């Protein structure tokens, strides 16, 4: 129904429930591997449990658009797979733990 | 609030594509390129004949620079050097000592007009006015060593320029 | 208030004048020293003094805001005139 | 005693200033 | 092999001090490599040995087509440092007159592309226009473009007398220029043959390679740091933003000459709405006091002296501050330790991360695509040397 | 472990064969740069300039410097067969135009005050 | 208090604080300190091992979206042990936001290359590999960018002098133009303009 | 200016619209360059009374930042750097070039 | 002078054939302008 | 121990009994404003610049001569303390004379950092200011008595650390002069420090003036030979 | 993983500095001392390295003054002085450190000025 979504190198999707629908259950089953405590998979599942409770709820594209904030759903679609990516980095790199290492005693300390 | 600029696609009526065919076929877009050309042609021009004409300038320009006087004569500076601290190029160098009656006046005072910036920062920050920009921009000189002022030579130039000088101060200094 | 030189060089007011032996009188040849004529020195010096019938007095230049800033002279000393910090303008007191 | 003088504007306005961009048809069919 | 090709930095379209090694297939660009830095005068660590009201002219050398803009971000961000707020006034001058610079950098911009691209005419045309934003320039500051006129308190003097009737004046026959600029290129089969569909860019490209401005704009970006983050009285002004479809050359030039329509627009604005009041901040810690005060109160002298000898000091802190300069995002990451010396001063440049995308937007391209790419980026070297 | 981290090299012997190397194509490079940028120099002449080069940093112990020295070679050599630099910057090596500077205590003495 | 004085703005502060609470809170292994300064700009300390996770989450978090790499640059401070401070600055146009991460280094310690996060950095990494001698691992093409060919030092760094170590001349007996030692005809004239007293006592530092 | 009509029309004629109204040339309409002097007003802190410096002095007011989360040392819904910026509107003075 | 001309061209000065010392029938310049006729020509005032 | 609890602004400091205020606070790093007192004189107390306010105490107190109390709690920040040194500014500067161009004190001014740092920006004297004739105390010591503020730094000198008691003050009142009375040369192989001292251009060095601007000076540390003092 | 360097830090030779500016400069390590003028103690709180003066001349145009060394204006600033010594040996310069000087602590009595029987008594005020 929509054409020329307005962003240069952006297309138009075509069934975008159905996408935005796999993307979020991919993003939830790859944050079930990281542990239960971790600030990240919380807050995260969070969010993607209620757009994902919004798309489900929503049969209007347009009205989907206007309730999830996302600007130009394609763009919606976008941001869930940049966020299904950095889940699978986040996974990799376990940022969860302590801190590596304390600075040196003055190394933030301004002026001088 | 955001528009498109080139969010237009045209009409497909059969005289509609027939106008635009006999574009395409006959130039009439590079005609009228032309008729602009053309109009421009027969237009008086805004050339001005210099150098027996000058282009407009304003009471703040900011120009040559000079050292001036009060009407007695005396030289106005003090040596105060405010205006050495404040430039922004480095380009002014000062020397004072007490002169034979006492007064507080310099003996070397230097202007490197190729390190000047000409921003008018030491007339803002002199207390006497003693230092000003002038009016004056035809001095182009024939060697590097013409445009290194010494105190002599801003003398002199305020010497000449105080006729026109104290009128362009006369004109400006209620808004200073 | 120009005076020359016993090479011939013409002093500035501020007392230069480069030497018989200076090899940067060379920088002259074929062409001329730059010497105001006109010696703020002098030229203040003719100006007269002025009686004021005050203890105190008042000097900013002249011109108003086109002049220096505004400083007040003490003319208690009878053997000596108040000039002024910025203008060298005299003044006094009627003496005799 | 004198009132305030400054660069201001006139009583009331300015005119409008056309900005929108004009280019007549003239043409045939 | 390919060829290896040195373009410029003598080179009509190399904008004076740009190197641009190329490999070329034929006139096929098969890569470009800019080489900078033959303008790099050191402007930073020079600033990090001036005051900071000495360092306001490296701003007006800067990017020397938009002068005031340049002054204008220097001065908010020394104004954030300072916890001061200029007067109304004083904003309303800066926004007229950053929209001034904007007709002016953008007439230099529009009419270089099109001289570099083969449309010599209208150049002389729009410089007539630009010589007399010059004299406005010159009228209020005393210099034809580095004015140094905005100040981190305010501006330096008021607008003289009869500046507002001949801003006017110029701002009611400005639009038969664009007209007749418009005219000359906008339908011209050659002129959109040169620029349809080159160098093309899309949204997430541009985002990523740190475009801004234009750049943005004519990739679909619904973006403009004056109605998202308005910095002077740009939140009082109404105005529109001219948004690209295309991505490339001919949207970009589209985007351009429409933001010159609306900068007559809110020049109209700010000519209708000026206040009256002080020009500078109240505060002579700051701002210095009137002459006439100098020279009759003792606060005043001494508050003058310690202002143009040593300079305000400016409590310890690091900021950054961003405005929508006519070319891009302009920002200034500025650090104080509580001196009266600035401590560093990194400038942000939109030409910087523009350049360095040209080699992407290029692919695929010849030559003299190259060169109208060049273009339409608006690259000025002072900036991105710096 | 001093907590420090290498950039390339872990020991002292990787940080050699990196210089073995970078001195390798330096030594490959010098007549190709004698014919290209067209000096007056002979191939000897340069590729003793080269070795001076080399043997000004001997004293280093540090893999970390010796590291940054070798990929500052790197650039060097990769602006030099790139026509980057000109033949005013290859012959800055060599300071032809300067007035050598005697080292001996009375020389100095007589020129000035410097040690 | 309402005329001179910067107005304040405490809505943008408290969410500035709970945005930083909240990356804190997500990446405890890098994070080392978060700062909301008095005119609202939100400063995050970070360990430099965590300059491209951290950088990535910025970027690619739903709640984050920094797509947007304003500017990347260093700050030289010779006291500290760790010479070398590297500042990013991001901007988030879904949420109208702005961010700044600050790392630190020293001379021999190489810096992860976000190249791979922000193609935007490429030069700006190579700006600061020119200026102050930070190197940058995993570079795609890292080398001087901005000062001419066989500049030898970093002039960015604080004890760089200000006219550096050479100067050009063009010779006529080589028929090119040489380097030679600088020399100036006039010295730069040093100012100490800094005051004897105290200006701000909201800054004064313990007395030790 | 002074062009003769005839050449007034072709100009008209070939540009396509009315030169004359809108002379790039600058004539008459422009402002003297002999103005009278201004007064230019004075700002709010010329007060002679309740005009103390520490109740308007900005440069005292600026804080050093404040520390949230030191390292040295429920629901909790996630939260944005700030709101979702709200989408534009389309022009109704002219939506379309 | 002349009002009719636009902005640029109402104010125009024919120079001496004979300055100081030297021949400016051919050779004129600028520099030849005193400064009171200098405010004048360029526009800075409306009073000669 | 001996050391008494007292308090800057809320911080707890322990001090010996007979410690000033102005001590107290500068054993956290407060440096008072200050115009008479000088730790190598007597102490004067006549300047008024050191006004401080004590917690719960409705008068000021002058931290230069007064000792710390138990318990006391100095707030060198408050608002009564800020119009208190803005107060004494404002009577500093209303017949000083506005002679800072010409004024060897030029960038090195007391009088000219506390009045940026802690006076106001403005004036609302509208009155004429008063004027003192000069005094000649010798070669070394150039006098221009309107830059006075009355301080009484250089009387306590020469009467404490130079033994000489030529210097006092005449008259009473605004029209109150320091000076000798007398047309008499102040000689002493101690003379120069009275132009140190001096926090002014009142008291300047004959020999150095006008050369030079406190800016422009690089300052080289090193060791006087003309004596085995050194 | 780390390698553990456990030589001294140099990097001299990734200075560029020309070999002369770094085998015979001497540097000063110092907290400045107050200027005698003011009372104000603002500027004796940080440490201080600054290079040895070298010459300067009298140019023969315009008598300026003329300097041939790089480092005349280079002054640094330091928190501590370990920071101060660290740094001029890291980067190979000779250095000499002089010791803060603070002012002792005064005794300081306003009665003292009107004793009885003491020598402290004042003659005027
Ligand atoms: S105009 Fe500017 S650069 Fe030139 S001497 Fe004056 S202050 Fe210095
Ligand atoms: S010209 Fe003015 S500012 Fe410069 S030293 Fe002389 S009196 Fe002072
Ligand atoms: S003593 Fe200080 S305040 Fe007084 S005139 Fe001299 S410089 Fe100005
Ligand atoms: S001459 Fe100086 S030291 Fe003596 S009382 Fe006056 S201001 Fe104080
Ligand atoms: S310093 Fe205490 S009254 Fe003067
Ligand atoms: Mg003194
Ligand atoms: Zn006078």
């Amino acid at each position: 129904l929509k054409k020329t979504t307005g962003l240069v190198g952006l297309a138009v999707c075509e069934t975008p429930h159905e996408r935005l629908k796999i993307l979020y259950t991919k993003i939830l089953d790859v944050l079930g591997q990281i542990p239960k405590n971790a600030a990240y998979r919380k807050y995260t599942e969070q969010i993607t449990n209620e757009k994902l409770g919004m798309v489900k709820a929503e049969p209007d594209v347009k009205k989907l658009e206007e309730q999830l904030q996302g600007g130009q759903i394609e763009e919606v679609i976008l941001q869930a797979e940049n966020e299904l990516s950095l889940a699978r980095k986040m996974l990799r790199w376990k940022p969860w733990e302590p801190l590596v290492e304390e600075p040196p005693a003055n190394q933030w300390k301004w002026p001088i | 609030t955001y528009k498109f600029v080139n969010m237009r696609e045209p009409s497909m009526d059969m005289k509609s594509v027939t106008d635009r065919a006999a574009q395409t076929l006959l130039w009439t877009e590079l005609v009228r390129g032309l008729g602009m050309t053309l109009s421009y042609l027969f237009r008086e021009p805004a050339t001005i004949n210099y150098p027996f004409e000058k282009g407009p300038l304003s009471p703040r320009f900011r120009g040559e620079h000079a050292l001036r006087r009060y009407p007695s004569g005396e030289e106005r500076c003090i040596a105060c050097k405010l205006c050495e601290a404040v430039c922004p190029a480095q380009a002014i160098t000062i020397e004072a000592e007490p002169r034979a009656d006492g007064s507080r006046r310099t003996t070397r005072y230097d202007i490197d007009m190729t390190k000047c910036i000409y921003c008018g920062f030491c007339q803002e920050a002199c207390p006497v006015d003693a230092i000003v920009e002038g009016p004056n921009f035809e001095f182009s000189t024939e060697t590097h060593e013409e445009l290194l002022y010494n105190k002599e030579k801003l003398l002199n130039n305020g010497d000449k320029w105080e006729a026109e000088i104290a009128a362009n101060i006369q004109a400006d200094y209620l808004y200073r | 208030g120009v005076r020359t030189s016993p090479t011939g060089e013409k002093v500035t007011h501020t007392g230069q004048a480069y030497d018989d032996g200076d090899y940067r009188r060379v920088r002259f040849s074929d062409r001329q020293k730059e010497v105001n004529e006109n010696f703020a020195i002098d030229l203040i010096a003719e100006q007269p003094v002025s009686e004021v019938g005050s203890r105190v007095i008042s000097c900013d230049g002249g011109g108003g805001a086109l002049g220096h800033p505004r400083v007040y002279i003490n003319l208690d000393k009878e053997t000596k005139t108040g000039t002024c910090g910025y203008c060298g303008l005299q003044f006094r007191q009627p003496h005799h | 005693a004198s009132k305030v003088k400054q660069d201001m504007p006139p009583p009331g306005g300015y005119g409008p200033i056309d900005y929108k961009r004009n280019l007549p048809r003239r043409g045939l069919s | 092999s390919n060829l290896t090709l040195n373009f410029g930095p003598q080179h009509p379209a190399a904008h004076g001090v740009l190197r641009l090694v190329m490999e070329l297939s034929g006139e096929m660009v098969r890569k470009c490599d800019p080489h900078i830095g033959l303008l790099h005068r050191g402007t930073e660590k020079l600033i990090e040995y001036k005051t900071y009201l000495q360092a306001l002219p490296y701003f007006d050398r800067l990017d020397y087509v938009s002068m005031m803009c340049n002054e204008q971000a220097y001065s908010l961000a020394v104004e954030k440092l300072l916890n001061i707020q200029p007067p109304p006034r004083a904003q309303w001058i800066r926004v007229l007159f950053g929209e001034i610079t904007r007709l002016l950098n953008h007439i230099m911009a529009v009419t270089t592309h099109a001289l570099d691209i083969g449309a010599m005419t209208p150049f002389f045309w729009m410089f007539e226009e630009r010589e007399k934003m010059f004299e406005f320039y010159e009228r209020v500051s005393g210099a034809r473009m580095h004015a140094a006129y905005i100040r981190p308190g305010g501006v330096h003097q008021d607008l003289p007398l009869g500046l507002l009737d001949d801003i006017y004046e110029f701002s009611k026959n400005f639009s038969f220029r664009i007209d007749e600029l418009e005219e000359m290129l906008t339908n011209n089969r050659i002129w959109r043959n040169r620029t349809v569909d080159i160098g093309v860019v899309t949204a997430e490209d541009a985002l990523n390679y740190g475009f801004s401005g234009v750049m943005l704009r004519g990739s679909g970006i619904q973006w403009d740091l004056r109605k998202t983050q308005p910095y002077d009285v740009y939140d009082q002004v109404e105005f529109d933003v001219p948004i690209g479809s295309r991505g490339d050359c001919y949207d970009r030039y589209l985007c351009r000459v429409e933001e010159m329509r609306q900068s007559l627009r809110i020049i109209s604005q700010c000519l209708n709405k000026m206040p009256p009041g002080e020009i500078k901040v109240d505060d002579a810690k700051v701002s210095p006091p009137k002459r006439a005060e100098m020279k009759t109160s003792m606060e005043s002298l001494i508050h003058h002296f310690k202002l143009y000898t040593e300079g305000y000091q400016v409590p310890p802190g690091a900021t950054y501050t961003a405005i929508e300069a006519p070319k891009g995002e302009f920002g200034v990451y500025l650090v104080s330790d509580g001196s009266s010396r600035p401590y560093r001063c990194k400038i942000k440049a939109p030409g910087f991360a523009h350049l360095a995308g040209l080699d992407k937007m290029s692919k695929g391209h010849m030559l003299a695509d190259v060169v109208a790419i060049i273009g339409t980026q608006d690259i000025v070297f002072g900036e991105v040397d710096r | 472990g001093t907590s420090v981290k290498p950039i390339f090299s872990r020991d002292m012997n990787e940080a050699k064969r990196r210089v073995r190397e970078l001195y390798r194509a330096w030594y490959r490079e010098v007549p190709n740069t004698v014919h290209l940028f067209q000096l007056d120099i002979s191939v000897k002449q340069g590729r003793d300039k080269v070795r001076e080069m080399f043997m000004k940093n001997a004293h280093v112990t540090d893999p970390r410097v010796v590291d940054l020295l070798v990929i500052k070679g790197k650039m060097e050599l990769e602006e030099t067969i790139n026509v980057w630099k000109q033949r005013t910057h290859i012959m800055r090596f060599f300071h032809e135009t300067e007035a050598p500077r005697p080292t001996d205590f009375l020389s100095k003495f007589y020129v000035g005050h410097d040690p | 208090t309402r005329p001179t004085i910067r107005p304040r703005n405490d809505v943008v502060h408290k969410q500035l604080s709970a945005f930083g609470q909240y990356v804190a809170e997500i990446l405890p292994k890098y994070v080392q300190q978060v700062q909301v300064s008095c005119f609202n700009e939100l400063e995050i300390f970070i360990h430099p091992d965590g300059v491209i996770p951290v950088l990535t989450f910025l970027r690619d978090h739903t709640n984050a979206q920094f797509k947007s790499l304003a500017d990347l640059t260093a700050v030289d401070v010779p006291t500290r042990q760790n010479r070398f401070e590297i500042v990013y600055n991001l901007l988030s146009l879904r949420f109208n936001s702005r961010i700044r991460v600050k790392t630190y280094t020293d001379e021999l310690t190489p810096i992860e290359s976000s190249v791979t996060v922000y193609k935007a950095a490429n030069w700006y990494e190579r700006e600061i590999w020119d200026m102050f001698g930070v190197f940058f691992a995993n570079h795609p093409d890292l080398r001087r960018i901005l000062t001419d060919y066989g500049f030898e030092g970093h002039p960015f760094r604080k004890d760089f002098p200000l006219s550096g170590y050479v100067e050009l001349r063009y010779d006529d007996e080589v028929k090119r133009v040489v380097a030679e030692p600088v020399e100036l005809a006039q010295e730069f004239r040093k100012f100490d303009l800094n005051s004897p007293w105290e200006a701000f006592p909201a800054y004064r530092q313990p007395p030790e | 200016a002074s062009a003769t009509r005839v050449i007034q029309l072709l100009r008209n004629w070939a540009s396509g619209r009315d030169l004359q109204a809108k002379l790039q040339l600058r004539y008459q309409e422009i402002s003297k360059r002999t103005q009278p002097p201004p007064k230019l007003p004075v700002g709010p802190s010329h007060k002679l009374s309740n005009n103390y410096y520490c109740t308007r002095d900005g440069r005292r007011e600026a804080m050093p930042p404040s520390i949230v989360m030191s390292s040295q040392k429920t629901e909790k819904k996630a939260v944005t750097p700030a709101p979702p910026i709200k989408r534009w509107e389309l022009s109704k003075d002219q939506p379309y070039l | 002078e002349d009002n009719k001309q636009f902005f640029g061209r109402h104010r125009w000065v024919i120079y001496t054939t004979e300055m100081n010392g030297r021949d400016t029938f051919w050779d004129v310049d600028g520099s030849m302008v005193p400064p009171e006729w200098h405010r004048w020509l360029h526009c800075m005032t409306d009073d000669p | 121990s001996n050391l008494i609890e007292v308090f800057v602004d809320g911080q707890s400091v322990m001090v010996e009994p007979g410690t000033t205020v102005l001590q107290a606070c500068e054993k956290v790093g407060m440096q008072i404003p200050r115009f008479c007192y000088h730790e190598r004189l007597s102490v004067a107390g006549n300047c008024r610049m050191c006004l401080v306010e004590i917690e719960k105490a409705p008068k000021v107190v002058a931290a230069c001569a007064m000792p710390v109390m138990k318990g006391w709690n100095i707030l060198t920040n408050s608002e009564k303390s800020k119009k208190a040194r803005e107060g004494v500014m404002e009577f500093l500067l209303a017949n000083h004379p506005l002679d800072c161009p010409i004024c060897d004190q030029g960038g090195e001014c007391d009088l000219q950092d506390q009045s940026m740092m802690f006076g106001s920006d403005r004036s609302r004297f509208l009155e004429g200011k008063r004027a003192v004739e000069d005094k000649n105390i010798g070669p070394l010591v150039k006098t221009i008595m309107t830059r006075c503020i009355q301080c009484t730094r250089c009387i306590r000198f020469a009467s404490e650390i130079a033994g000489v008691d030529d210097l006092g003050t005449t008259g009473r009142g605004n029209d109150m002069q320091v000076g000798t009375y007398i047309e008499k040369m102040f000689m002493s192989e101690l003379s120069g420090n009275i132009i140190d001292i001096c926090p002014v251009g009142a008291l300047t060095s004959k020999p150095y003036a006008f050369t030079a601007r406190p800016w422009e000076t690089r300052k080289t540390e090193s060791i006087d030979v003309m004596d085995a003092v050194g | 993983q780390l390698i553990a360097v456990d030589e001294k830090l140099d990097i001299t030779t990734l200075t560029g500095v020309p070999e002369e500016h770094i085998k015979t400069r001497k540097v000063r390590i110092f907290v400045p001392a107050r200027n005698n003028m003011q009372s104000g103690v603002n500027n004796t709180k940080k440490w201080k390295m600054e290079f040895d003066t070298r010459e300067r001349w009298e140019n023969p145009l315009m008598g300026w003054s003329s300097t041939a060394d790089p480092l005349s204006n280079l002054v640094l600033t330091f928190s501590t002085k370990e920071d101060a010594v660290a740094f001029a040996e890291k980067n190979g310069w000779s250095f000499d450190v002089e010791e803060r000087k603070v002012p002792k602590p005064k005794s300081k009595s306003y009665g003292a000025n009107f004793s009885w029987n003491k020598r402290t008594r004042v003659s005027t005020k």
